[PDB]
């Protein structure tokens, strides 16, 4: 989930 | 004009690819920093794209879906007004760093899309397109690419296309003028699509071979080029094209 984590961690 | 000053608020800075043009214009080199530069423009959509009025309206998972489905476009988009902006179209300026000659247009075996993509970015001076029509036009390509059976939330995602829509048509009229211009401006977002399209075809063809040309992805890159992509290609998600 390597986007997700991206997106959530922005 | 609040929606206009917060899209020059959120627009993102330059962005370099972080490549070093002392070494030769390889086929590798040359996409391995394409792969770079694209997942760094990625981060930055994904900022903009959460800072856009009503975005966070969409249901979650919508949110993730629309970025990751117009990245490409979005991506294509803005290297065209760049390229417009920085060396009238005679270039890609993919970034301050990696500047496509023609040269580089045929080591990346990437012409022809660079010739459709260099086209796009004459438009912007055809058109003679604002910097205010370029912003706005910008939000509505996120908007622009969806499941054929839907989102979670599909109203949401309506109603919001709608309204970026109305501020288009509002940037315009700022009766037959705005009319030809409004056709102008969506035949050209319209005319996006295709060089998208044959972007993701040529990045998937791309990645699946990627161990045997050297190329490298970035994981992130690389997770959506095998998750998110095929699913335009399959045709399971498409455009939203103005004109049939
Ligand atoms: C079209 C494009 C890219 N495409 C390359 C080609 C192969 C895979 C890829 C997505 O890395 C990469 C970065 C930017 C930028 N900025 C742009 Cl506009």
């Amino acid at each position: 989930g390597a986007f997700q984590n991206l997106f959530q961690s922005v | 004009p609040i929606f206009l000053n917060v899209l020059e608020a959120i627009e993102p800075g330059v962005v370099c690819a972080g490549h070093d043009n002392n070494q030769p214009d390889s086929f590798a080199a040359l996409l391995s920093s394409l792969n770079e530069l694209g997942e760094r423009q990625l981060v930055h959509v994904v900022k903009w794209a959460k800072a856009l009025p009503g975005f966070r309206n969409l249901h979650v998972d919508d949110q993730m879906a629309v970025i990751q489905y117009s990245w490409m476009g979005l991506m294509v988009f803005a290297m065209g007004w760049r390229s417009f902006t920085n060396v009238n179209s005679r270039m890609l300026y993919f970034a301050p760093d990696l500047v496509f000659n023609e040269y580089r247009m045929h080591k990346s075996r990437m012409y022809s899309q660079c010739v459709r993509m260099r086209h796009l970015s004459q438009e912007f001076g055809w058109l003679q397109i604002t910097p205010q029509e370029f912003l706005c036009m910008k939000a509505l390509l996120l908007f622009s690419i969806i499941p054929v059976d839907g989102l979670k939330n599909q109203k949401f995602f309506d109603e919001l296309r709608m309204n970026y829509i109305k501020e288009l048509d509002r940037i315009i009229a700022c009766p037959t003028s705005c009319s030809r211009r409004f056709y102008q401006l969506t035949k050209l977002l319209d005319s996006v699509q295709p060089i998208a399209r044959e972007l993701h075809q040529f990045t998937f063809d791309l990645l699946i071979k990627s161990h045997m040309v050297s190329v490298d992805f970035p994981e992130m890159m690389a997770e959506i080029i095998s998750v998110q992509v095929p699913k335009i290609l399959s045709g399971k998600v498409k455009p939203i094209y103005f004109h049939t």
